[PDB]
């Protein structure tokens, strides 16, 4: 079926790059604000 | 009375010594109070060794003044 | 942009009271793996360099200065030895003696505010390990005087394969352990359970790194295209391969490591991803002009 | 170029390490002041080494500790036994009075020191490192001793050589600038060296330099020379890496993803909702 | 590529003994010569056919195939050799080390014209740098 | 083959594919008018050295903006947590 | 016996050798981050939420 040579191969993995980043990114500001709620900050 | 014994790295120790005494008495009196070697120490005083034998009459120490010790390597 | 001190020179701070603080309080009396990091500046390298390919195959060594910040051991300068010594023995009778004490009191008015942080040995061409005899120097070095550690260069390897055989290892007070296997041996010593290795690193000035820049570069064929991410393969190979064990090793825990682990790959990747970089900007010099 | 100098890499690289440390304890710059050591073959001064020296000031006036050089001569004689004394070196611009009040008192030394320079304040692409020598020249009255300029080299042994090309391998703002610039550079002074071909090839058309009929065919296979490798094999060769570079970042993306995930189920597991 | 027709001259100069067969059907001299031919073969080649190989080693035919076997297999030179299709393969490049040597060429060629062009007119390459570092 | 044995020339030739494959040319004799196209191809070659150093340029400058951004949300978040300790101890 | 690394044809009476398998280690390295990374985010899903 494919040889995985084709610049279209690089597409497909640079357009999932770019959406396990966004999720990465999502998650990370979800982190930072829940290390912010003053409910959190005592219960460590 | 107030003698000082310094290290090459920085550890700065006080005791207090007789004017009469020898070298190797000095030398017993820092280990009672450590527990260094013996035979692996070297005295130094004014970029000079310091003779074991030598009952202490011309080596002036009067007052504040330090010795430095030199702990004894092998790299062979 | 140099009167400021940045991140790179901020290590050239010589604090006495932070210092003193370290000494007195001695938190590795408890912990024995305390001491991880080994940072070391590029002159005490070089002059170590120089100082053991001077001397040829005889064993040359010498006592370095420097400083201990939390698990790290900062060294920032090395020094050289008046001794006599063979391929294998030294003796170091008395002139190291009548120059070391010298020399740190001539150091004290320069300006060289360190004291001793250890000594590098140079074993021409027989490994990176600690000596029979050593393993017990280090011992007596450490039993009075704890911030230390012994470094272990080997000349002939480092010329040879183009490579610093560079080693800084610590070793387990007697008494505390944790049938020899084949595998440890023989890149250690009979006594590999007795002592350990410490992660080594390198720190330069930031007029270093521009006198550097500026020195001289040519290389054209020679670096910029030098068959790059292809070149240390196996290295990469190695890399990846252990990092395996790394996270399963991090999994288990987790059933902190995975901190250490996730750092070892993004370096791997990072690696790769500049020598990608390297590639793509060579194809969009050459390959692409005159269509 | 009257005498011969010699220079090894070894003493411009401890004069940067001496000022830095000078600048790191003290904060603002001040003059440095060290002592030469190497071996003179006839008119060669060969300088491999350069050790630092305490130096008094009394009134506005320097003064080198002279008994401090004779117990570092005796010192170093021991390790390097057949080196005698050379010159001394400095920092800064241009030569000042300070320069001259400093050599007049290392002429008693030695009876014709070198003077090294080295501009650590330097905005130009030119070595900071400059070699002159003391000459009494024909000025009125009192002649002074002009630093005149001399002809320096790199000369360099094999262990100096591969140490230096081990620093230069090695090496903020951030690693990717760190691997940016010194291509940025190269490909700077490769397009310089383009610009100057190409200036000569217009400068020949033009007829202001004569016609040379030797370099322009050599030119002309350069020009014919660009296109290099055009083959397919070699584009499914370049493609194939990319894809395994792509993903090797994917693999190495995911593992780093999973660690900030990681960090955020530790965060949440204690907030909202206990054990 | 040395050949047959004009060696008589160093074969009139051979003594007796060193001139003399090895019961082989060919004289030592032409054992000599067309290993060393096929040696040379090795280098200016990629890959070629048996019925070419029969002309540059004179030659009937598979006692080339024969020779370039004995070749191999004593670490002499490298290649492997086909018999389906009749070719031998001496050696291949693969594109990108091929990419990195023409960059050795092209750049030395730039820096030996940068060296020729300053040493040819001394005034006009130091005014055109002069003027371009300003 | 006799081409290439007075170096003029080095390449190699293939059988199988049926292609001459050169590495270096001497160059030959050039008239007063290809003058025009050497210049023109070095000023190409010129201008593309200058595109590549202008996004390398654009490129590390956009590098250092992000690094810097990050860092100063780090510290803003920082800056706001120690605010909420000193403040819950009251 | 392994003594000969190859394989034989027998439509053709052919003897097909091993000048084969490049430094394609890493490929395999590569497929063990996978066989890792998997059961780790398996791992991590399932602390709870």
């Amino acid at each position: 079926p494919e040889k995985y040579n084709n610049p279209a191969m690089l597409h497909n993995i640079d357009q999932e790059m770019l959406k396990c980043i966004e999720l990465d990114e999502r998650l990370k500001a979800m982190d930072q604000e829940i290390t912010v709620n003053p409910q959190f900050v005592q219960k460590s | 009375m107030l003698i000082k014994v310094k290290t090459l790295t920085g550890k700065e120790i006080e005791i207090d010594i007789e004017p009469t005494d020898k070298v190797e008495r000095i030398k017993e009196r820092v280990e009672e109070k450590e527990g260094i070697p013996p035979q692996q120490q070297r005295l130094i005083y004014s970029g000079k060794q310091m003779n074991d034998e030598k009952t202490a009459a011309d080596y002036k120490i009067l007052g504040g003044s330090v010795l430095h010790l030199v702990l004894a390597l092998r790299g062979g | 942009n140099m009167q400021e001190a940045q991140s790179i020179d901020e290590i050239y701070k010589y604090d006495k009271k932070q210092q003193q603080e370290i000494l007195a309080a001695k938190p590795w009396t408890k912990d024995h793996h305390y001491f991880k990091y080994c940072k070391i500046s590029a002159l005490a390298l070089l002059k170590m360099v120089m100082h053991a390919r001077s001397g040829g195959n005889l064993a040359v060594m010498g006592l370095m200065l420097g400083k201990v910040d939390g698990e790290t051991m900062i060294i920032m300068d090395s020094f050289a030895l008046p001794v006599e010594g063979t391929e294998t023995r030294v003796n170091a009778q008395a002139a190291a003696y009548e120059y070391m004490a010298a020399y740190i009191e001539n150091a004290k008015q320069v300006g060289r505010l360190e004291n001793a942080i250890g000594w590098y040995h140079s074993h021409p061409g027989y490994g990176c390990w600690l000596s029979g005899i050593n393993v017990s120097t280090q011992m007596l070095n450490q039993q009075f005087q704890e911030p230390f550690v012994a470094v272990v260069i080997d000349p002939t390897r480092t010329i040879s394969a183009g490579k610093v055989n560079l080693g800084a290892f610590r070793t387990y007070p007697k008494g505390y352990k944790p049938t020899i296997p084949l595998n440890k041996i023989e890149d250690f010593g009979v006594h590999c359970k007795q002592y350990y290795a410490l992660e080594v690193s390198y720190f330069k000035s930031s007029l270093d790194r521009k006198l550097l820049e500026l020195l001289w570069n040519k290389y054209w064929v020679n670096t910029l295209s030098s068959s790059s991410l292809l070149t240390n393969a196996d290295y990469t190979t190695g890399q990846v391969f252990d990092l395996s064990e790394k996270l399963e090793q991090s999994e288990a825990q987790l059933g902190d490591k995975l901190a250490k682990a996730t750092r070892d790959s993004c370096k791997t990747t990072i690696e790769a991803i500049h020598g990608l970089m390297s590639q793509v900007i060579k194809d969009k010099l050459f390959n692409q002009i005159n269509i | 170029g009257s005498v011969s100098v010699a220079l090894h890499p070894l003493v411009i690289l401890n004069i940067s390490d001496h000022w830095i440390r000078m600048r790191s304890q003290e904060g603002r710059p001040v003059q440095v002041i060290g002592a030469l050591i190497g071996k003179q073959e006839g008119r060669n001064i060969e300088v491999m080494n350069s050790f630092e020296l305490l130096s008094h000031t009394v009134e506005e006036k320097i003064i080198i500790d002279k008994e401090y050089y004779y117990t570092k001569e005796e010192q170093f004689k021991q390790v390097f036994k057949e080196l005698e004394f050379l010159g001394w070196y400095t920092t800064g611009g241009p030569p000042d009075p300070s320069d001259i009040h400093v050599h007049k008192q290392v002429c008693e030394i030695i009876e014709s020191p070198l003077f090294l320079k080295l501009n650590p304040m330097t905005k130009h692409t030119d070595l900071p490192v400059s070699v002159f020598e003391s000459v009494i020249d024909i000025i009125n009255g009192e002649a002074t001793m002009l630093f005149a300029e001399l002809t320096y080299t790199l000369a360099t042994e094999e262990a100096e050589r591969i140490g230096v090309d081990h620093v230069a391998r090695m090496t903020e703002n951030s690693t990717v600038a760190e691997h940016l610039i010194a291509q940025h550079s190269a490909i700077k002074m490769l397009h310089s060296r383009v610009k100057l071909i190409l200036e000569y090839v217009k400068a020949s058309e033009a007829g202001e330099v004569p016609f040379n009929h030797e370099i322009l065919r050599e030119a002309y296979a350069l020009c014919h020379c660009l296109p290099v490798l055009s083959t397919d094999k070699f584009k499914t060769d370049f493609y194939d890496q990319c894809n395994d570079v792509g993903l090797m970042a994917y693999l190495g993306t995911i593992t780093k993803t999973c660690n900030t995930m990681n960090q955020f189920v530790n965060k949440f597991n204690v907030l909202y909702d206990r054990q | 590529i040395i050949r047959g027709n004009q060696l008589q001259e160093f074969a009139a100069m051979l003594m007796p003994h060193q001139k003399a067969t090895t019961a082989d059907g060919s004289s030592i001299l032409d054992r000599a010569v067309i290993e060393h031919n096929l040696l040379s073969a090795s280098k200016l080649y990629n890959n070629i056919t048996f019925e070419e190989l029969g002309a540059l080693l004179e030659i009937p035919a598979a006692k080339a195939e024969k020779i370039a076997s004995q070749m191999i297999t004593e670490g002499r030179m490298n290649g492997f050799i086909d018999q389906i299709d009749g070719i031998v393969h001496f050696e291949t490049r693969e594109a990108l080390p091929t990419w990195d040597k023409q960059i050795q060429s092209l750049c030395f060629q730039v820096n030996n014209l940068l060296e020729k062009i300053s040493q040819t007119a001394p005034e006009w390459t130091a005014q055109a740098m002069e003027a371009q570092m300003a | 083959i006799e081409a290439v044995y007075t170096d003029i020339i080095q390449g190699k030739l293939d059988q199988r594919n049926q292609l001459l494959e050169v590495d270096f040319c001497i160059g030959r004799d050039i008239r007063k008018k290809d003058i025009n196209n050497i210049v023109k191809t070095l000023h190409e070659w010129c201008d593309g050295c200058e595109a590549v150093l202008l996004g390398i340029e654009q490129q590390v400058l956009r590098a250092n903006q992000y690094k810097e951004n990050h860092n100063r949300t780090q510290q803003q978040v920082e800056a706001e947590v120690t605010n909420i300790k000193k403040t819950l101890k009251a | 016996d392994n003594t000969i690394h190859g394989r034989i044809d027998q439509v053709n009476q052919l003897l097909e050798l091993d000048h084969q398998k490049r430094g394609g280690a890493r490929y395999t390295a590569l497929d063990k981050w996978t066989n890792q990374l998997n059961s780790l985010n398996q791992a991590v899903v399932s602390k709870l939420a």
